[PDB]
């Protein structure tokens, strides 16, 4: 009975080991994508502020 | 079935429809209304002919002044055709890429190189074509700065070349992405695996310098000591010293019983000890 | 008598170290149990906090598509307007109880924790996907926008 | 006798290597729960200007029917 | 370092030409009716003087600097960017004297829930009740303020947010001695939660709490009601809680306080316990 | 390949192009040398890429124009990355200087964060990657984003302790761990924490060590519990006696136990070579 039991063990022990492995390796791609997506979205907010800024500025200027 | 029939007559009728309204600015709406009947052919569901007036759609919007539209045209008719013609296909998408690195965003050609490759591979048997794509795509990941993409990329290809014989380029990947792992805080869990690998493509060549090379191993990094991998190897070289065939199938069990060997694995741990 | 004594002594030696042997066995396997407790506080904790950030995903995803049409129609409108046991009984005696026990209950957690480790695996997958196609999204209409301003500062001359 | 209690040594053998075992898993469980806190704050600073973006091109939509309609 | 001095004299001169140019704009529009391009300017002015004090570590200049635009540019009509300003203010004040904030995320709260902006309000209620935990004990507004902002997200349909804002109600409430709150707020959490994939496995938790804070009323309510969640949660016959608890009411039974300690004394010896179960412990073994 | 001669080429044409545009004398010309750079970037004369974006973003700057201005600074630094090291940091503290001014702040603390790598990788100086990682720390706080701080303090002590006086990584140690104790996940890593604080007053004199082990084993009583202390305890005790062996001993059954990080490999022997 021994040995069913204990290569029960480390098999389960293994696999968990691998699982967390795979899944960590894509939280931290998840990670670096999340970081370019902020920017993008922050500089895109940004630019069209400032341009419906000028499109006030130039109407109210001709009217 | 009544399904199949109705899509493919009334996608047919769209299509037609819209020839004859573009053959009657009327740029613009010749390749919207051409958009519509692509998209009503492919709810039909007939691929091929669905990608060729996507396709046409594609190529009408050039003749419209835009790029983006024309790219993503382009995309969505090699995703058609990916399960037509591959050559087509290809071709398309080589032309978005070409267009999408134009503007410099080279992670979304990156993207698309990695699924020509994948289409190349899986459909056709040509393997060294699929070489190309991937290291091209890695080269540019590696230029952005994304490493996971590129360390990816580099294992595939590293993989492929170790099948083909050219063991010298796998060597140089293997052991260059797992000392580059072993350096990061994260990831280092890992970084034992890939020495092991290395050492099984290292001993295709000899036995003899297979001992030096897991010495080298076992000194850059202690840790690869206590692993399986390393009491596996060194018991496998040992047991082959004397040519007895029972010890090291007697030892590819022991370790088998824990977790299955994988194709590559077992198909090299074949070659190497038949001979 | 010497020769008896001294090999009597060398038993003696031995039976020490048997003791010292089993109370190492007895400690180590209390201290695995100890660090098997420990994982499981934060596995639940990571699956409750993946559950929240997978939820403010979601509503970001569609923020952006309300953006998207909105804009649209504004850009529109805009242009219109132009198991038995675990340890081999040498000697018996109650230290072998409790490390049996006790890896009875190290078995049992591990257990648990093969499910938790899988469940929490799944939702990664479907946030990725659901990250890649936001992407697209906000660059779709970053793109719109400057090309909008574009067409609007050029109309005038 | 010699033989029996060298096999007891042999017995406290694995205990040891099975301790190495686990105390792997649980410190890659403590490292993983760090990085996931962390994505979720940067998500909840991407939500808050989400809404800025659509709160304002939500009053510029209701500015411009204003203009077009009364001009109009 | 230079900087101290640097910024605070730059700073300073910058403030000093911005007043002055506040000064000069009230002539400038009765004489030539200039508009708002001199206030718009001032307010430019003022932020970047805000900007550097908080770079130069004076937070309370960089606080009324921006507090100053606030005003200004709320005096032109425009509520979104008064309110942005004060939140900004807020923030900063936070640092030093802890309640002008309170006042400043009051302002902004109003501003945004008088558009319907409710999510916002949510989270600057959020920050208000954690300035009045950390440096205060005044937990009856901490509750108010809890209560308002779980109220909301509830009425915006964003769950698993409320549950956690009234969770931190409940365990509060706990704490001043009235326990029906508590109760209500624990049993009904773990029902909710008993049926989600994800959370299931910390449901079992919040049942254990409830008991315990059920403990203090009267043993015979106790015991009947682990009854009615075992059957409810076969699962639960599982876990350690059910165990402990079933050793403390029978060591409890016949007044054998030495029984209850050591087992107490074990159970915190796998795991270490919590302050806010240490409390209750000790309140239960006061009978 | 037909690349490299091709691409030369043609990127040589569009900055005479764009030199000639200019020559009349706008924002064509800014135009074509973004695009001669992308095309030299894709040739990989990673080299006198970042030239043409800084002759870009100079023109573009020359029209108040900020926000792309800074964007195509940083990537002209990114690109010097690898072929210079140097110019890329006046590149990038170009950038944080606008972004600064401009208060974006978590911008500006992350091209510090960058600038420190490169200064501790490539190069090799210490100060300036300990004041670089200061700088973005003290930022990161202010903004209250308290995860990223607490990294960047936990590398500056770690430096500080390897080559300066140990005070600095003393107070960065007991603050950090002050404050990871009371947290609900984070509280089973503190013990970390106070053990190194506390192997850094060993190497100052003993009885520093000894009133230190005390003082942390009353304030957090789990401590007292942990095989950290008790090494300590026994270390100490050895080390009072004059007596070598114990020391390694000691030293060897922990590590048989448990790796070391290598970190306190080099520690505890400097401390054994001090006890004579």
């Amino acid at each position: 009975t021994r040995h069913s039991e204990i290569i029960k063990l480390e098999n389960s022990i293994r696999e968990l080991h691998d699982m967390f492995m795979d899944m960590a390796m894509l939280v931290e791609s998840q990670g670096e994508m999340i970081d370019r997506i902020e920017y993008n979205v922050e500089h895109a907010v940004d630019y069209v502020e400032r341009a419906v800024s000028d499109t006030k500025k130039a109407v109210k200027y001709q009217s | 079935g009544m399904d199949t029939s109705g899509k493919q007559a009334e996608a047919m009728a769209l299509l037609a429809e819209a020839e004859r309204k573009v053959k009657n600015s009327k740029i613009e709406e010749a390749c919207e209304i051409y958009a519509r009947a692509a998209n009503m052919f492919k709810m039909a569901k007939n691929w091929s002919a669905a990608g060729n007036a996507f396709c046409q759609a594609a190529q009408l919007h050039l003749q419209l002044q835009s790029k983006h539209d024309a790219a993503t045209c382009f995309v969505d008719a090699g995703n058609a055709f990916k399960k037509a013609d591959p050559q087509e296909a290809i071709n398309c998408l080589m032309r978005a890429i070409e267009i999408y690195t134009d503007m410099g965003r080279f992670t979304i050609a990156a993207k698309h190189h990695i699924s020509i490759a994948e289409i190349y591979e899986t459909e056709l048997v040509d393997v060294e074509k699929a070489i190309a794509h991937y290291e091209q795509s890695a080269d540019y990941y590696k230029g952005e700065e994304s490493n996971s993409s590129a360390n990816k990329c580099l294992l595939k290809v590293a993989g492929y070349a170790a099948q083909l014989e050219q063991y010298q380029k796998a060597i140089d990947i293997y052991e260059q992405v797992g000392t580059s792992a072993m350096d990061s805080p994260l990831l280092k869990y890992s970084a034992k695996d890939y020495f092991f690998k290395a050492a099984l493509c290292h001993f295709c060549i000899d036995m003899l310098n297979a001992k030096l090379a897991v010495q080298k191993y076992e000194e850059l990094f202690p840790a690869f000591s206590d692993s399986r991998e390393c009491k596996l190897m060194k018991k496998l070289l040992e047991a082959h010293e004397e040519q007895n065939v029972d010890s090291y199938t007697e030892s590819v069990k022991e370790y088998d019983s824990i977790s299955r060997l994988d194709q590559w694995l077992t198909t090299m741990l074949l070659r190497i000890k038949k001979t | 008598m010497a020769e008896d004594a001294d090999m009597r002594n060398e038993l003696e030696e031995m039976q020490r170290r048997a003791d010292q042997l089993a109370d190492e066995s007895l400690e180590s396997t209390r201290r695995m149990l100890q660090l098997v407790e420990e994982s499981k506080d934060a596995g639940i904790r990571t699956l409750v906090m993946l559950d929240e950030q997978g939820e403010q995903l979601e509503r970001i995803e569609e923020g952006m598509d309300q953006i998207n049409k909105d804009m649209k129609e504004a850009e529109k409108n805009l242009t219109d307007l132009g198991s038995g046991g675990f340890i081999r009984r040498v000697t018996n005696d109650a230290r072998e109880n409790e490390m049996d026990e006790n890896l009875e209950q190290v078995s049992g957690i591990i257990g648990n924790l093969r499910h938790m480790a899988l469940d929490m695996g799944n939702e990664i997958d479907t946030q990725n996907r659901q990250i890649d196609r936001i992407m697209e999204k906000a660059d779709s209409n970053k793109t719109r926008i400057d090309e909008a301003n574009q067409r609007a500062t050029k109309m005038l001359g």
